[PDB]
């Protein structure tokens, strides 16, 4: 014979609130917080660091030009 | 203690402890032995990579799914998959946790009996229970009525339920699912020049299907539009470059669901087997089933299917009834969420198949009262 | 991105629920008004029958 | 950007439209229901006076 489920009390369709409404606001707020903190940590620091590395690169370029010119001056024979 | 809600599925094994929102570990169910020779010594090369590890070394493996259509065809590989799931993806010994497997409707008995025998002898669980994959998807929606179309990756089945009383004479199980759509897409891609043959490249075609294909609202108009303009051609970059451009293959692959004559299957589409499943029900519960049609399973995630199906059923159904299609955003894990809810219930706590009961009646206990 | 999709989904859930409620209320109005007008017609026929009885 | 604004505004407009339509329908439903109740109450007395007339 097919199984017979013993009779209980309750409930159903009442956990949809407690599993939906929670993340309906908490998840949105938490993801907004994550996006804000990630953008703040990432974008400005990356642009500033790239500018810093660019300045160091320009200084390296000047040093390379000076050394190349002085060596070409001496070695030119 | 807590229960383990495993869900074998066919294509993705989803598991996790009972009482959460999402499965803890989701990974493809493939076991791939290496096929080449291997010359480096001491590299630590194993004999079989299972789960998500074989989706990264798939270049030199021969992946083979252990579950063909719901049924399990290779028991050793399935045992290996279960062992991996328990020990490495969850890291909980099964000696201290009840398990709740899931099984498609109308499956062979021997499959279910072997499943319970394995769970009780090899892994030695305290108690396990097998549940039909559609009732859980109905749990997750928070309903108690409705006809659920659970189009997985192995098999598409359509179980109608009213007021908690399932109708066993109205279950329409059809064996077209995501895998056949992958094969058909791989077969129609050859019309542009792209040939995928290896069992590893089936995964690439699956990714193409997931990311690009969509279900057309009206098939003939889309076929006419894609043949004149070029606003549909979306490109995609293979795992090595050489981008490809998919034209009207986009909506022709998932159209097979509504016209199974494309892959040579005789039966009617998923739009008409639902109506037939409804019409087999009694005359007084057809309105409720019309109003509470539920979608589940992975393959029902195509963009634009919840409108095509509603249009088709509204065409078939009487003009007065209201047709509503419930398509929750968490469709893929709907069965597992329902499984977690069912395992977390207090009323259900005495339905498990306790080990002493199995010792007294053998593996055939599953067909008995403890269903 | 990520949060934007979820916010859109929330805005769509509100859409579906509001639209469904509107349609259901409209059906309720149609049914209730049909009930009222049929009752009024029954009242009219009763008035006419009373008139015949008075004659 | 551009798409987010227009889509969000259109969806909020859809929600508001459905809500106000539902409220109008429910108001008309309540009014029709009360008028129907009045019709019932008057019809009962019409039947009573008809019965006396027939006697
Ligand atoms: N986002 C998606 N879009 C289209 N198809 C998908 C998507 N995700 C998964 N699929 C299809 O669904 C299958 C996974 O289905 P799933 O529900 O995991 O099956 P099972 O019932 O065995 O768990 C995949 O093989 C894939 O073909
Ligand atoms: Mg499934």
């Amino acid at each position: 014979v097919p199984p017979k489920i013993p009779d209980g009390e309750r409930v159903d369709f009442d956990d949809i609130h407690r599993k939906r409404v929670e993340k309906d606001l908490n998840e949105l707020q938490t993801l907004i917080e994550a996006h804000f903190e990630n953008r703040k940590k990432e974008e400005e620091e990356l642009i500033s660091l790239k500018d810093r590395i660019e300045k160091r690169r320009a200084e390296r370029a000047e040093q390379q030009r000076i050394r190349n010119e002085r060596e070409k001056e001496r070695q030119n024979r | 203690t807590t229960a383990l809600v495993c869900d074998n599925g066919s294509g993705l094994v989803k598991a996790g402890f009972a009482g959460d929102d999402a499965p803890r570990a989701v990974f493809p169910s493939i076991v791939g032995r290496p096929r080449h020779q291997g010359v480096m010594v001491g590299m630590g090369q194993k004999d079989s990579y299972v789960g998500d590890e074989a989706q990264s070394k798939r270049g030199i493996l021969t992946l083979k799914y252990p579950i063909e259509h719901g049924i399990i065809t290779n028991w050793d590989d399935m045992e290996k998959i279960w062992h991996h799931t328990f020990y490495n993806e969850l890291r909980v010994a099964p000696e201290e946790h009840p398990t709740l497997l899931t099984e498609a409707p109308l499956n062979p008995k021997a499959n279910r009996e072997k499943m319970t025998q394995i769970m009780f002898e090899t892994f030695n669980v305290p108690a396990m229970y097998v549940a039909i994959q559609a009732v859980l998807s109905l749990y997750a929606s928070g309903r108690t009525t409705g006809i659920v179309l659970d189009s997985g990756d192995g098999v598409t089945h359509n179980v109608p339920i009213y007021e908690g009383y399932a109708l066993p004479h109205a279950i329409m199980r059809l064996d077209l699912a995501g895998r056949d759509l992958t094969d058909y897409l791989m077969k129609i891609l050859t019309e542009r020049g792209y040939s995928f043959v290896t069992t590893a490249e089936r995964e690439i075609v699956r990714d193409i299907k997931e990311k690009l294909c969509y279900v057309a609202l009206d098939f003939e108009n889309e076929m006419a539009t894609a043949a004149s303009s070029s606003s549909l051609e979306k490109s995609y970059e293979l795992p090595d470059g050489q981008v490809i451009t998919i034209g009207n293959e986009r909506f022709r692959c998932p159209e097979t669901l509504f016209q199974p004559s494309f892959i040579g299957m005789e039966s009617a589409g998923i739009h008409e087997t639902t109506y037939n499943s409804i019409m087999k029900c009694d005359i007084d519960i057809r309105k409720d089933l019309y109003a509470n049609n539920v979608l589940s399973g992975g393959t029902t995630m195509y963009p634009g299917i919840a409108d095509r199906m509603q249009k088709e059923i509204t065409a078939l159904a009487p003009s007065t009834m209201k047709i509503k299609i419930i398509a929750p955003p968490e469709r893929k894990y709907s069965v597992w969420i329902g499984g977690s809810i069912l395992a977390s219930l207090s009323t259900f706590q005495q339905m498990w198949i306790s080990k002493q009961e199995y010792d007294e009646a053998g593996p055939s206990i599953v067909h008995r009262k403890c269903f | 991105m990520d949060a934007i999709k979820k916010k859109m989904q929330m805005l769509k859930l509100d859409k579906e629920n509001a639209l469904d409620r509107a349609e259901q209320a409209e059906a309720d109005k149609k049914a209730a008004e049909d009930r009222s007008k049929q009752l009024e017609d029954e009242l009219v026929s009763l008035q006419k029958k009373l008139k015949g009885t008075e004659d």
